[PDB]
C-alpha cells in the first residue's frame, strides 16, 4: 500500500493523541467519546495502561 | 454541577472535604492569645516576678 499514492505509513486519524501511562482521559464538552484530554493522575494514584 | 474537571484552587486556599468550596490554608503559629501561648506567657512573668 502507497497511502497517499507516495508514503507507506499509516496515517494518524484520530480526533486526539493517545495519553501517556500517567494520565487519564477527560472529557470535553459538547465532544464526541473519541476526544479527550489528558489530565494527570491525582496524587497516590497510577495508571499502567 | 456537570463540571468536566476540577480547577485549580488558588495557592493561599485549599480545598475542603467535600470539595465544593475551597478555603484559605489555616495560618500557624504559636499565638499569644492561644492557651499555650498564654501559659507560657504566664509562668514567665511569674517567673520574673
Ligand atoms: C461539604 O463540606 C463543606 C465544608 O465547607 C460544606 O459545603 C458542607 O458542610 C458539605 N456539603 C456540601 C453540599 O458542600
Ligand atoms: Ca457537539
Amino acid at each position: 500500500i502507497l497511502w497517499s499514492g507516495f508514503s507507506r505509513e499509516v496515517p494518524f486519524s484520530n480526533c486526539s493523541r493517545d495519553c501517556l501511562a500517567g494520565t487519564r482521559k477527560g472529557i470535553i464538552e459538547g465532544e464526541p467519546t473519541c476526544c479527550f484530554e489528558c489530565v494527570e493522575c491525582p496524587d497516590g494514584e497510577y495508571s499502567d495502561e | 454541577t456537570d463540571a468536566s474537571a476540577c480547577n485549580k484552587c488558588p495557592d493561599d486556599f485549599w480545598s475542603n472535604e467535600n470539595h465544593t468550596s475551597c478555603i484559605a490554608k489555616e495560618i500557624e503559629f504559636l499565638s499569644w492569645t492561644e492557651p499555650f501561648g498564654i501559659a507560657l506567657t504566664l509562668f514567665a512573668v511569674l517567673g520574673i516576678f
